[PDB]
RNA sequence: GGAAUACUGCCAGCUGGGACUGAGGACUGCGACGUAAGUCAAGGAUGCUGGCAUAAUGGUUAUAUGCCGCCCGUCUUGAAACACGGACCAAGGAGUCUAACGUCUAUGCGAGUGUUUGGGUGUAAAACCCAUACGCGUAGGUUGGGGCCUCGCAAGAGGUGCACAAUCGACCGUGAGUAAGAGCAUAGCUGUUGGGAGUUCCUGCCGAAGUAGAGUUAAGGUGCCGGAAUACACGCUCAUCAGAGGCGCUCAAGCGUGUUACCUAUACUCUACCGUCAGGGUUGAUAUGAUGCCCUGACGAGUAGGCAGGCGUGGAGGUCAGUGACGAAGCCUAGACCGUAAGGUCGGGUCGAACGGCCUCUAGUGCAGAUCUUGGUG
C-alpha cells in the first residue's frame, strides 16, 4: 500500500539485502587501505 | 449483556413496592433508555419480549415517580413542591436526572391522548429533581409546548395546557419566563 | 562476492595509475561502458528526428532519465538529442540509491515497485538475476544479459535538483555554460540532488 | 431460466424498482428482505428465497422454492415465529439449515429489526388498557 | 470553473451533513423500503404529496425509526 | 448474544506501533534547573528530581525557597538552564505516578536545601521569577 | 480488438460469461481462443460449412475429434457420404442439422461442449474463409 | 625530510530541530531479532494526559459616524480608474423536402434469401396467413500457422494441423482461378455525390500540423501596491531626444557583466482524491445489479479534426393498485440539501384543477449582430 524507503528504514533494508547487516558491522565502506 | 425476561421485570417491580435501593433505580432507568433508544441509536440491557417492554413501560411511568417520591419526599412550601437538603435526595436527582430526557423522548414521540396523560403525569411527579437543570426543564417546556403545538386533538392540547397551568402555578420561577 | 569485487577493481584501477606513473608511463582508462541520460526540456518545440530517438531511449516526460549501453550506435542517438537532454557516466552510490529509492519495475507493463527480493527474482530468475544488488550488478556492469535487465527497470521518475541547477540558465551545452550536454562524472553530484 | 429472468428484469423494466438519486435501486416487492434490486435480491429473480414479514402482531417466516415455482397462490409457505427472540432465531436458523448465508443473515436481520419496530409501536401507542 | 478533478470521493458521494443519503418518498408502502437502512437512508416526502398524507407518512416513519429529511413541511412553514 | 448484528462491526485493522520509553533531551539531567514557561507557576525557576514512567518530570521549588511544591511537569513546556545542583542527597524513590493520582516534600526539602546553600546565591535565584525584557532575544539567550 | 460481444442477445451473453469464466479458471488456452472468437462480429465469423467439417476430419488422427465453430455451420449438398462426428458451434443451419443427425452424427452448443470438454481436450477447431 | 590542511569522493556513520501526510480496517507476505517462548520500527497511527458546554461560539437585522466611489457602453490591468464612443421607450428581425452508391455494427435465415404483385382472414389502416413472380446468389507438394494429442516437473521432443500467407506446381481457361461456395433481407450509425440544393446546454475522451497538502524548480522577479536582499562585486550613463502596469526611481528602482541568498507557477517528486485507459481477482455462488464488487498500474496540456457520457424540452406505448381542495399543473424564490457542472430534490411564495416519476422508441437545449420596419415619444 505504501512504499518505504530502504535507505531510511532499516528493516526493509535488511529484507531488500542481508549483507548489508553484515557489511555494517564490518564498516567495509569505512575500511582503511594499507599505507604501503 | 442480561436479557430482559418476564421474570426480571417481575422482580423488578416485586421489589419496587417494597424496600427498593439507588441500584434498582438505575438499573430500572437504564433498561428504560435502552427501551426507548432501540430506534434511535454498549447497554447493558437488551428487549425481546413485548410484554416484558410493555410492563417495563407501565411500571417506569406510573410507579417509579413513586419510588422516587416515596425515598426523598418533597414537602410543600408556599404552595410549591420543594425537596429537602441530604445526600439521599441528591443521589435520586441524578437518577431522575438519568430518566428525564427518557421522559422527553416520549414527549417527542406522543400520538394519542392517554399516552400523552401517562407521560404528563409522570413527568409530573418528577418536577422538583428536574427544576434543577436547564437542559431538561427548558427542553421539558420546550417538548410539551411542541406537542400543545402540534397535537392535532383538542384533548391532548387540553392536557398539555392544563399540565402548563398546574406546575407552572406551583412554581413560577424557572418555568414561567 | 560482488562486494569484494567492486574494491579490488577501485584499488586495481587506482594502483594501475599509480604503477604507470611510477615507470613514467601514462595509464588510459577504458571507455565507460554505461551512461546515465535525464531529459531537460518540454516536448513542445521538438523536431521529429530528436522527438522519435527520445522515445526509443524510453524518456516521455521532463526530468525522466534511464541508463544506456554505451556504443557507435548508441552514442549517435544520444548525438542527436544533446540540446533536450543531460547525461554522464554514473558512479556505483548513485546507481544504488537510485535502484533503492526509485527503482521500479515492470511486470507485465504495470510498472511494480521493488520492494522485494521475490518480485525482481520471479521476473528475472531466468537470467540468474535473484535480487536488486544483482540487477544493480548487471546494470554496473555491461552483463550478458544487461539489455533486459536495464528494460525491466521502469525508466526513473526524479525530483527537479535540491540544491538548484547550478548556473542560473540551463539551456546551453555543459562548456558554453548550461545545463544539457555531456556532464560526464558530474552527473553523479546532479542525479543525487535530483534523488 | 432464472438467470434469464434476472437479466430481462436487470436490463428492462423492473416495475418495482425506484432509482434512487445516489443511483442505487430498490425493488418495491414486499416478500423483498433487502430492499434493493440486485442478483441476489428479487424474489423474481431467484426461485430459492426466505423473508420474515409481519402480519398482525407477529413476525410470520415466508419460503420460497423452485418446487412450487408454478402454482404462486401457493408458494410462499408461512412459518409462525415465536415471540422469544433466541427461539426466534433458532428456528429461523434451523429453517435455514443448508441454506445460502445470505438470505439467513439477511432473514435474521430483518427479524432484529422487525421485532425492534413492534416493541417501538408498541411503544407509541401505549394505552391506559392493562 | 467545473471539471472532472473536482470530483468528490465516492463513499462521501451523495450524502447529507447529517450523513444520511435522500430518498424521496410518496407512500407508505414507499417508505416501507426503507425499513432496515435507516443508517445509509433517511426519507424526504415529495412535493405533491397532501397535508393528510404527511401526518400518516410521519407516524410510520416514526414507528419504523427512519430519518425525515423535511418534517414540518407543509404542517409549519420553514 | 442477546442481539444479532444490527448492520456489521468492522474489526479494526491489528496496529504494529508499540509505545516505548522516551528519549529525552540532553540538557535534561537530574538536579538541573528548570524555568517553567506556563502553568501556575510559569516563570518561576525550580529543580529537577527525576523523570517518571509516564513522561512527566518531577521538580520541587523548593517550596522552602520559592513555594513551589512537588509536582510533575511536561519537559516540552520547560526550558533548561545550564547550572546543575547534585541530587545525590536527596533519594527521591518511593513516590512515583501513581502516587500523585507535606512530610514527604519537607524530607526532599532538607536534603535539596543542604546542597543548595554550598553554591553562592542560588537560593536567591530560585527565588525570583524570569521574564523576558525589551531587547531581549531569545536565539542568542544562553540559557 | 473487442472486451465483450457487441450484440445484447441474451444467450451469447451468458455463453461468454461461462467461457470467460473458464478461461479464468482453466490453463488450458482453449477457453481464452473461443471466448476471443465469441466476441467476433458477423463478418469476423464466416460460414464453416459441412464441406469443411469432413475435409478436416479427413486429416490423419482428428477422426475422432470433436469439430468446434465458432459460428454457424452450413449445408452443402455437394456431399453424399459424410462421417460421424459430433460437431459444436453456435448455430446449425437446417440441412447441416439433418446431414449431421443422419450421418449418426450430433450436434451440441457450446456449452455442452463446455461440460463435454472443459480443457477443450481431443477438439479442433474451424474458421471459415473470410475471403470478403 | 616530515607531514598537516584544502578540495573531490564514499559510508547499508551517529545524533538534533522543523513542516505536511495518519490514506488502509479479522488474519495471510517479505522480514528482523529472540536459546526458546515470543516480541518488533517488518504489506498505511497507535498510546498517555487534560477539559468537554446554557458554553466555544455562529447567524440575521437596525441605526449613527466618517472614508471612497458616483451618467451609460466599450476598454483596461489583476482591479476600480484610465484611454476610446453613446436622441429616448416598446417590440418584430439573415430560404424548404428528397435521391444515388458505399464502409461498419446488430438481428433472421442460409445455396439460398426477399413476400405482399394479389387474395383470404380480421373486437378491422392494423394484426395473422397463402400464393404469385421476379431481384440478387450457387453451379493438390511443402513451410509457417492459432489450436488439440503423447512424452516431459519445466524448457523442449515431437504428432496433427483452422483462417491465411509463402513459394512449388497440375487442370480449367494465365487468372480473382478451379481441385469442398456465402449471400439475401431488415434496422442503426455513417462516408461521398448530390438535386434551387456569427456562436452553439454541461462534462469527458482521442488526437495531426484534473482537484488538495508538502517540497523542489524553469521562465522571471526581490522600492511599495506584492511574496522575495533598498544584497554583494565590477565596468559604465545621467543626453535639450536621459533612461523603465501604476505610484514612483537618477552613487538608480537605468544599463551590460559575475556572485550568492530569497519569492513561486497548468512545470518536476511523494501522498490522498476525481476521471479515461489498460492488466487482473472473484460461482458445487457473493453478505449489493458478474453490465456487480474488489486489486494493481499508467495517464489528465493539448491547436486542426474526430468520439463518448450526462442535464434539460416535447410526442407516443407500458408501468408506479402514483400524486390531488387536508390544494394538482404552471411561475417565482439572494432559502436548505445534493451533483465538478448542465441541473435535481425539498421548504416557502404564487397559483386553484387536475398532473407527475419511472423503462422503451421518436422529436429536441442558449445567445450575438445588421438592413431596417412599425407604434410611441422629443
Ligand atoms: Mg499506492
Ligand atoms: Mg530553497
Ligand atoms: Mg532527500
Ligand atoms: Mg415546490
Ligand atoms: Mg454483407
Ligand atoms: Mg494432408
Ligand atoms: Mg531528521
Ligand atoms: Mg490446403
Ligand atoms: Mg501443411
Ligand atoms: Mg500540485
Ligand atoms: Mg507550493
Ligand atoms: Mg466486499
Ligand atoms: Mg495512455
Ligand atoms: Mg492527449
Ligand atoms: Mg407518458
Ligand atoms: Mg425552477
Ligand atoms: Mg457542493
Ligand atoms: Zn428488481
Amino acid at each position: 500500500v505504501l512504499k518505504k524507503n530502504p535507505l531510511k528504514n532499516k528493516q526493509v533494508l535488511l529484507r531488500l539485502n542481508p549483507y548489508a547487516k553484515v557489511f555494517a558491522a564490518e564498516k567495509l565502506g569505512s575500511k582503511k587501505a594499507e599505507k604501503t | 449483556k442480561i436479557e430482559l425476561s418476564l421474570k426480571l421485570v417481575r422482580k423488578w417491580k416485586k421489589q419496587l413496592h417494597d424496600s427498593p435501593s439507588l441500584k434498582l433505580l438505575r438499573n430500572i432507568i437504564s433498561a428504560f433508555k435502552v427501551a426507548v433508544n432501540l430506534n434511535k441509536e454498549d447497554y447493558k440491557y437488551a428487549i425481546t419480549d413485548e410484554k416484558a417492554f410493555h410492563e417495563l413501560m407501565f411500571m417506569v411511568l406510573k410507579d417509579v415517580p413513586q419510588a422516587i417520591q416515596k425515598m426523598a419526599p418533597y414537602k410543600i412550601v408556599k404552595g410549591a413542591r420543594t425537596l429537602p437538603n441530604g445526600g439521599n435526595v441528591s443521589r435520586v436527582s441524578s437518577i431522575v436526572k438519568s430518566h428525564a430526557g427518557s421522559l422527553l423522548i416520549l414527549l417527542n414521540d406522543i400520538t394519542n391522548t392517554e399516552t400523552a396523560a401517562l407521560v404528563l403525569h409522570s413527568v409530573n411527579e418528577l418536577m422538583p429533581y428536574l427544576l434543577s437543570y436547564r437542559r431538561i426543564l427548558k427542553e421539558l417546556i420546550k417538548s410539551i409546548v411542541g406537542v400543545w403545538s402540534t397535537t392535532r386533538e383538542l384533548e391532548t392540547q387540553i392536557a398539555s395546557f392544563a399540565f402548563l397551568i398546574n406546575t407552572t402555578k406551583e412554581f413560577k420561577k424557572s418555568m414561567l419566563e | 562476492a560482488y562486494q569484494k569485487e567492486y574494491e579490488t577493481a577501485e584499488r586495481n584501477i587506482i594502483q594501475a595509475k599509480r604503477d604507470a606513473k611510477a615507470a613514467g608511463s601514462y595509464y588510459v582508462e577504458a571507455q565507460h561502458k554505461l551512461v546515465f541520460v535525464v531529459r531537460i526540456k518540454g516536448i513542445n518545440k521538438i523536431p521529429p528526428k530528436p522527438r522519435k530517438v527520445l522515445q526509443l531511449l524510453r524518456l516521455t516526460r521532463i526530468n525522466s532519465g534511464t541508463f544506456v549501453k554505451v556504443t557507435k550506435a548508441t552514442l549517435e542517438l544520444l548525438k542527436l538529442i544533446e540540446p533536450y537532454v543531460a547525461y554522464g557516466y554514473p558512479s556505483y552510490s548513485t546507481i544504488r540509491q537510485l535502484v533503492y529509492k526509485r527503482g521500479f519495475g515492470k511486470i507485465n507493463k504495470q510498472r511494480v515497485p521493488l520492494s522485494d527480493n521475490a518480485i525482481i527474482e520471479a521476473n528475472l530468475g531466468k537470467y540468474g538475476i535473484l535480487s536488486i544488488d544483482d540487477l544493480i550488478h548487471e546494470i554496473i556492469t555491461v552483463g550478458p544479459h544487461f539489455k533486459q535487465a536495464n528494460n525491466f527497470l521502469w525508466p526513473f521518475k526524479l525530483s527537479n535538483p535540491s540544491g538548484g541547477w547550478g548556473v542560473p540558465r540551463k539551456f546551453k551545452h555543459f562548456i558554453q555554460g548550461g545545463s544539457f550536454g555531456n556532464r560526464e562524472e558530474f552527473i553523479n553530484k546532479l542525479v543525487k540532488s535530483m534523488n | 431460466s432464472d438467470e434469464i429472468v434476472w437479466q430481462v428484469i436487470n436490463q428492462s423494466f423492473c416495475s418495482h424498482r425506484i432509482k434512487a438519486p445516489n443511483g442505487q435501486n430498490f425493488c418495491r416487492n414486499e416478500y423483498n428482505v433487502t430492499g434493493l434490486c440486485t442478483r441476489q435480491s428479487c424474489p423474481l429473480a431467484n426461485s430459492k428465497y426466505a423473508t420474515v414479514k409481519c402480519d398482525n402482531g407477529k413476525l410470520y417466516l415466508y419460503m420460497k422454492t423452485p418446487e412450487r415455482a408454478h402454482t404462486p397462490a401457493k408458494l410462499w409457505e408461512r412459518i409462525k415465529l415465536s415471540k422469544n427472540y433466541t427461539k426466534a432465531l433458532q428456528q429461523i436458523d434451523e429453517h435455514l439449515l443448508h441454506w445460502s448465508k445470505f438470505f439467513r443473515h439477511k432473514c435474521k436481520q430483518r427479524f432484529t429489526k422487525l421485532t425492534q419496530v413492534m416493541i417501538t409501536e408498541r411503544r407509541l401507542a401505549l394505552r391506559e388498557e392493562e | 470553473q467545473p471539471k472532472i478533478g473536482y470530483g468528490s470521493n465516492k463513499k462521501t458521494k451523495f450524502l447529507s451533513p447529517s450523513g444520511h443519503k435522500t430518498f424521496l418518498v410518496a407512500n407508505v408502502k414507499d417508505l416501507e423500503t426503507l425499513t432496515m437502512h435507516t443508517k445509509t437512508y433517511a426519507a424526504e416526502i415529495a412535493h405533491n404529496i397532501s397535508a393528510k398524507n404527511r401526518v400518516v407518512i410521519l407516524a410510520r416513519a416514526k414507528a419504523l425509526g427512519i430519518k425525515v429529511t423535511n418534517p414540518k413541511g407543509r404542517l409549519a412553514l420553514e | 448474544p442477546k442481539w444479532y448484528p444490527s448492520e456489521d462491526v468492522a474489526a479494526l485493522k491489528k496496529t504494529r506501533k508499540a509505545a516505548r520509553p522516551q528519549k529525552l533531551r540532553a540538557s535534561l539531567v537530574p538536579g538541573t534547573v528548570l524555568i517553567l514557561l506556563a502553568g501556575r507557576f510559569r516563570g518561576k525557576r525550580v529543580v529537577y528530581l527525576k523523570h517518571l514512567e509516564d513522561n512527566t518530570l518531577l521538580i520541587s521549588g523548593p517550596f522552602k525557597v520559592n513555594g513551589v511544591p512537588l509536582r510533575r511537569v511536561n519537559a516540552r513546556y520547560v526550558i533548561a538552564t545550564s547550572t546543575k545542583v547534585s541530587v545525590e542527597g536527596v533519594n527521591v524513590e518511593k513516590f512515583n505516578v501513581e502516587y500523585f493520582a507535606v512530610e514527604d516534600q519537607k524530607v526532599v526539602d532538607k536534603a535539596l536545601i543542604a546542597e543548595i546553600k554550598k553554591t553562592p546565591l542560588l537560593k536567591q535565584y530560585l527565588s525570583a521569577s524570569f521574564s523576558l525584557k525589551n531587547g531581549d532575544k531569545p536565539h542568542m539567550l544562553k540559557f | 480488438h473487442r472486451t465483450a460481444p457487441k450484440s445484447d442477445n441474451v444467450y451469447l451473453k451468458l455463453l461468454v460469461k461461462l467461457y470467460t469464466f473458464l478461461a479464468r479458471r482453466t490453463d488450458a488456452p482453449f477457453n481464452k481462443v473461443v471466448l476471443k472468437a465469441l466476441f467476433l462480429s458477423k463478418i469476423n465469423r464466416p460460414p464453416v460449412s459441412v464441406s469443411r467439417i469432413a475435409r478436416a476430419l479427413k486429416q490423419e488422427g482428428a477422426a475422432n475429434k470433436t469439430v468446434v465453430v465458432v459460428g454457424t455451420v452450413t449445408d452443402d449438398a455437394r456431399i453424399f457420404e459424410f462421417p460421424k462426428t459430433t460437431v459444436a458451434a453456435l448455430r446449425f443451419t437446417a440441412g447441416a442439422r439433418a446431414k449431421i443427425v443422419k450421418a449418426g452424427g450430433e450436434c451440441i452448443t457450446l456449452d455442452q461442449l463446455a461440460v463435454r470438454a472443459p480443457k477443450g481436450q481431443n477438439t479442433l477447431i474451424l474458421r471459415g474463409p473470410r475471403n470478403s
